């Protein structure tokens, strides 16, 4: 035609694709910076573990002193160890599980009391539990189990106030098929106790 | 960020290292040995565990001119994490004994490798004091009283 | 110049805020910093280039000698863009950079862009001129930032440093308005500039 | 000498064991690869049939392939010599004291 | 239909479109500087990872000890004031460095019990009770994971599926054949209908009557069809003099069944 | 003849003593590697001025237990600060065993002998040391030719001749067929004290 | 307030630097300030406590930003006529000028 903007527009068409392409890429490259970061941290976490080093477990066999303990090592020999500034002697006591630096054999921190694998299997059992409320019926019987068990666990405050001894122990017996298991499974949820 | 530096425990490794390092650059006559200190930081107790030299120049004609090599600080970090990851940059020693105002500006630099305010550990290597072979100071920024400005 | 190390100064200022090249003078300077670095590498491939800030009272080392364009490029975005150039401090901090180097077979060059006039006393640059040429250091001043409305204080400083030895100062006169800054560098000496005997 | 004597108690394949665990899942890695699909970070590990041996102090270790024999020759229930502390098969030993005993 | 062409002459003025175009050339110059910046950053960052990786490769390398994870105890982040530890350090939050949060306690075949800072290499989800684990010979740190081995006691009990016997080939006794289909196959195939309804699929079917009435043949046929494994368990064996030994295989067979489930 | 072949007095500075104990005790129960940097003068005097710790190795101490990437980089950093010295030896630990060279460690000494033939090998136990005089001994190889033809002893001339030794075990066997032990001499100034 | 929130979505990216969030806080002191004169003192108080929070998690706080904050806080106290509470707030305003 007569226009030189008609000649310009051909060229301007080529340009158009370029902006779009550059925008696609910019968005990808930022996402990539982030992706490599996570990978980098995690490789570095292995390395923090290699310089941190393992530790030895025993159990306090007997208290010798505030600042001396008889521990029985898992590896083998009974030891007298020191107490670190970091572990408080209020935590330390006889028969509690312990862990210690390998280096100086100095109690690092205490452990929670560990469990033998037999009793772990028992604890681990969970079916995702059930309601109160899907154990339905023999209403009055469910109510009384709650009275013995549940009522002093949540509120021992009422039992101490009155100055009565906490009520404890229940024995369940019935026919087969009556749901003692179904109820066992149920009471456990309601209160939330371990 | 934290303003936690209330107690500064020094390993004796740091004071003898600063003694060597002054003499391995041969700074004298109010020229200084500026190096890094590593340890743990972001904490109530700082333990100053290690010290290293860095490349550094100190000009006596104007105190706002000194040299520092940034690339050295980045490369030394890579290495020290492999030996020990409990070691990280926590700030800088300065030979002293004279604290200056230009040192606040060196301070700003070191605030770009550590989250906490950098610790400036004055270690007198000339052994003029019979006590204080460590004095410790930390730069904090606060509005000073008596009609005074915000001072760093 | 062949066999030269160069400390670039990116001018961080509120005259760099001001727009007299696209998008502003700061975004113009990213392009011109890339230009010089590659041009100089091609002409002699041993050439290697650092970058320091023209900002605050203290210039800070953004990069040391390197021939990855990516390390120099990264510092241009990272630095704070609003500051003031301080020529006196720059010459000295640049000079330290030129001290600490891979091999001193190379010429010591400072290339420094100007967007904002001096913020320091004149006479201090006259005294510093004789110290610069004493160690055979030259200073190239790109002037578009003192011919806006400013009288050119730059010329007398270039006179003082210039004296043939091996290194000679140049004054790159760059027109003050849009033409694209990189192109103005190019039309001025930047692969044919040299130190004279 | 001394090669402390051990014995194979398990053939655990080297590409089924999942030595790498960054991108690999424990069940298997590829069954003929472990980190040959990773060359993005440069780590190399394949091997075939690494075995689990049982020492005679009753300690178990994943040990090398033969370094003076081909791994074809080393089998499940075959005794083997491994280093003092570097625990890596150099020389196989016969599979027990079974010859001559059986033949009588 | 697009932009920056002859379509747009009608939408937007010839001078105004052309001057748009000039503006859009500037935008490329700004895109290039940003794009390169992001690019050089990935490349650099990539190198740092290769450095690390190689450091771990030496440790991962043979030999290494074999241990088994007794339990996992992962401690809480901030168990203390600022420590995932149960003791005071004045700060630092870590899981395997200054402060130990996550941990796996492993029992070595060297007869030791060792409390380990969890290593970042493996997942805490693989680490279970009796996960067989590679542990570094020197200092003790969970290096890698290993498949579980199974004893000869495990083997007898488990999978002895032979392909379907087929009911055509178990002659006579039409009703017995009818009952097994109804009990097993109908719930396994039509489980979706049992699920929507929320009724339970049979807990057991008791089969009783004199030997040699075909019963074995039938469960072995059914199991292949229904695509459940065939376990072989015989109660007269499990009667022993030893209380411990006799109780043990009941418990083993129950745990293994659920594992290999669905199972007949 | 040829080499003097008399065992050096190793003068370990205060900085270098404490640094070795620092890296060793963090690393227990494991071995540590490292290179010893100093100056050698006279014909039997090495002054170990400084040390640097080589990162923890995945195969333990061996002849591959120096990576050339760390090494080169590490010495390069000392050159930028003027703290530079020359590798005059190497240190390694046995963490649970007193001072001696296993088969691997002697073979490592054969490699360091190539680079400098007056090299020292120092064995530091980090935990057995409660004095810090004890369980640090230095070793240096005596020539192979010397061993065969029974010109092996020649370490008793040009020293004090006060010797300090114990153990038969590995220690002594190491001595007879290879290397010679001499006590660690501690150098200091009154600024460190 | 709209202009600056909008602006940093683009600008920060292209430019690669500069934070414009400093200026938001003065605007914010001024919203409370408007509330003070209109006699909605209660509203202004909440916005000043939300401002204060941002200040603490800044590494560097220029003097001008906290100066306006204290000016506002000063005005709040003299409406109640709590002489003591005004006096102590005003010294900080004066110092940080
Ligand atoms: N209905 C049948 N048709 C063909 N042979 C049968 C049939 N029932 C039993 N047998 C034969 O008797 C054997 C014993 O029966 P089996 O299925 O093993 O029984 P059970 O569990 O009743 O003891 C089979 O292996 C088969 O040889
Ligand atoms: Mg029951
Ligand atoms: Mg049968």
């Amino acid at each position: 035609e007569q226009e030189a903007h008609n000649k310009a527009l051909n060229q301007f068409k080529r340009k158009l694709l370029e902006h779009r392409r550059y925008d696609d890429q910019l968005k990808q490259r930022r996402q990539n910076i982030r992706d490599l970061e996570k990978l980098y941290d995690k490789t570095e976490n292995d390395i923090k573990a290699l310089q941190s080093i393992g530790q030895l477990i025993g159990e306090v066999m007997k208290e010798l002193s505030e600042e001396k303990y008889i521990v029985k090592a898992s590896s083998g020999p009974r030891y007298i160890v020191g107490v670190r500034n970091s572990v408080d002697r209020s935590k330390l006591k006889k028969g509690v599980r312990v862990t210690l630096d390998i280096t100086t054999l100095t109690i690092m921190r205490i452990l929670p009391r560990e469990t033998d694998p037999l009793v772990y299997n028992m604890t681990s059992f969970e079916q995702g539990e059930i309601t109160f409320d899907g154990i339905g019926g023999l209403t009055e019987q469910i109510r009384e189990l709650r009275e013995v068990i549940e009522l002093p666990l949540k509120n021992p405050e009422i039992f101490q106030r009155v100055g009565i001894k906490p009520p404890k122990g229940v024995l369940l017996y019935g026919p087969p098929g009556t749901g003692k298991t179904l109820l066992a499974k149920a009471v456990a949820a309601t209160i939330g106790a371990n | 960020m934290s303003l936690q530096h209330e107690k500064v425990t020094i390993a004796p490794l740091v004071l003898l290292s600063a003694l060597d390092h002054y003499e391995r650059t041969q700074t004298k006559e109010n020229k200084r040995c500026v190096g890094v200190i590593l340890g743990d930081a972001n904490s109530s107790t700082i333990r100053v565990t290690n010290s290293f030299a860095l490349p550094f120049e100190e000009d006596e004609k104007n105190s706002d001119v000194w040299f520092l090599d940034h690339n050295y600080i980045e490369n030394m970090n890579e290495m020290c994490k492999k030996i020990n990851a409990k070691e990280k940059l926590i700030g800088w020693y300065h030979s002293g004994p004279k604290l200056r105002a230009s040192d606040l500006k060196i301070n700003e630099l070191f605030k770009k490798y550590t989250q906490n305010n950098p610790l400036l550990l004055i270690v007198d290597v000339k052994q003029q004091g019979v006590g204080l072979p460590t004095d410790a100071y930390v730069a904090i920024e606060q509005v000073k009283d008596d009609g005074t400005s915000t001072e760093k | 110049m062949v066999l030269e190390a160069t400390v670039l100064v990116i001018d961080n200022s509120e005259y760099s805020r001001n727009g007299d090249f696209p998008r502003t003078r700061f975004e113009a300077q990213i392009d011109s910093v890339e230009f010089i670095f590659q041009a100089k590498r091609n002409s002699n491939p041993e050439n290697t280039v650092g970058l320091i800030s023209g900002a605050g009272a203290n210039p800070r080392v953004l990069s040391t000698f390197t021939a990855e364009f990516g390390k120099i490029l990264a510092g241009l975005h990272d630095t704070q863009i609003e500051g003031k150039l301080h020529m006196a401090t720059a010459l000295q901090i640049a000079q330290l950079t030129l001290k600490h180097r891979q091999n001193k077979v190379q010429h010591q060059r400072i290339v420094a862009f100007v967007c904002s006039p001096i913020s320091d006393s004149r006479d201090e640059l006259i005294r510093l001129a004789k110290t610069l040429k004493k160690n055979n250091v030259a200073v190239d001043i790109i002037n578009f930032g003192e011919i806006e409305q400013n009288t050119e204080l730059l010329d007398e400083f270039i006179a003082a440093v210039n004296n043939p030895q091996e290194e000679t100062s140049h004054l790159l006169t760059v027109t003050p308005g849009p033409r694209l800054l990189y192109e103005n560098i190019a039309s001025s000496p930047i692969i044919l500039e040299e130190g004279s005997s | 000498h001394p090669l402390q004597v051990a014995r194979c108690t398990k053939i655990i394949k080297g590409n089924g064991e999942s030595d790498e665990t960054t991108t690999d899942n424990n069940n298997s890695g590829n069954s003929n690869s472990n980190s040959n699909q990773q060359s993005t970070d440069a780590d190399e590990d394949d091997e075939d049939a690494k075995y689990v041996i049982n020492l005679k102090q009753i300690a178990k270790f994943v040990v090398g392939l033969g370094e003076r024999v081909s791994p074809t020759d080393i089998e499940e229930g075959m005794r083997v010599g491994v280093d003092r502390s570097k625990y890596n098969i150099e020389l196989p030993l016969p599979p027990r004291i079974d010859p001559s005993v059986t033949m009588m | 239909g697009d932009d920056e062409l002859d379509q747009e002459i009608l939408n937007l003025s010839t001078q105004e479109l052309q001057t748009r175009a000039k503006l859009l050339d500037n935008e490329i110059r700004i895109f290039r500087s940003e794009l390169q910046r992001l690019s050089h950053e990935n490349n650099v960052m990539l190198e740092k990872i290769k450095d690390n990786k190689e450091k771990i490769k030496n440790n991962r390398q043979l030999p290494y000890l074999v241990a088994n994870v007794v339990e996992v105890m992962d401690m809480n982040e901030i168990e203390d004031k600022e420590n995932s530890e149960s003791t005071t350090q004045g700060g630092n939050v870590n899981l395997d460095n200054t402060a130990v949060g996550k941990a796996a306690v492993v029992k070595t075949s060297s007869r030791q019990t060792v409390f380990l800072p969890m290593v970042g290499l493996v997942d805490p989800d693989k680490l279970k009770p009796n996960d067989l684990v590679g542990v570094n010979k020197d200092s003790y740190l969970i290096l890698d994971t290993l498949p579980s081995e199974f004893d000869s006691r495990v083997k007898a009990m488990e999978v002895d599926e032979k392909p379907t016997e087929t009911y055509s080939d178990v002659g006579g006794l039409d009703k017995q054949i009818e009952e097994l289909v109804e009990a097993i196959v109908l719930p396994m195939k039509r489980a979706d209908k049992f699920k929507d309804m929320g009724i339970r699929a049979p807990k057991g079917a008791l089969m009783y009557g004199p030997p040699g009435t075909g019963k074995t043949l039938l469960a072995r046929a059914c199991a292949a069809q229904t695509n459940a494994t065939f376990l072989k368990l015989a109660a007269p064996q499990l009667v022993q003099m030893y209380i411990g030994e006799g109780a043990k295989l009941v418990r083993d067979a129950f745990a293994l069944a659920k594992e290999k489930a669905p199972t007949i | 003849t040829g080499r003097d072949d008399t065992k050096e007095t190793v003068y370990i500075s205060s900085i270098a003593l404490l640094k070795m104990l620092k890296h060793g005790r963090a690393g227990v129960p494991m071995e540590v590697m490292g290179l010893m940097l100093g100056e050698f003068v006279d014909d039997y005097t090495v002054n170990v001025v400084d040390v640097f710790a080589m990162p923890q190795s995945g195969t333990g101490v061996s002849v591959e237990a120096v990576d050339d990437v760390f090494q080169a980089k590490m010495m390069d950093m000392l050159k930028q600060t003027g703290r530079d010295q020359m590798v005059v030896g190497w240190y390694h630990s046995h963490p649970g065993f007193g001072c001696w060279l296993s088969s691997v460690d002697v073979n490592t000494q054969k490699s360091f002998e190539q680079l400098n033939s007056r090299a020292v090998a120092v064995v530091v136990d980090p935990i057995q040391s409660v004095k810090g005089k004890v369980v640090i001994d230095a070793f240096r190889l005596i020539d192979t030719g010397a061993l065969i033809n029974n010109l092996e002893p020649r370490q008793t001339t040009s020293n004090t001749g006060l010797l300090n030794k114990a153990n038969i075990q590995a220690l002594i066997h190491g001595l007879n067929r290879h290397y010679y032990s001499l006590n660690i001499d501690y150098h200091k100034t009154a600024k460190e004290t | 307030k709209a202009q600056f929130q909008e602006l940093d979505s683009k600008k920060q990216r292209n430019n690669g630097s500069k934070d414009h969030g400093d200026g938001i806080l003065l605007i914010d002191s001024e919203i409370a300030r408007t509330y003070l004169l209109k006699n909605d003192l209660v509203k202004a108080r909440d916005l000043l406590d939300d401002l204060e929070k941002t200040l603490d998690k800044k590494d560097s706080i220029p003097l001008r930003i906290t100066n306006s904050f204290y000016s506002t806080n000063s005005q709040y106290f003299k409406f109640k006529n709590d002489f003591n509470s005004f006096y102590y707030t005003s010294l900080l305003y004066l110092s940080t000028l």
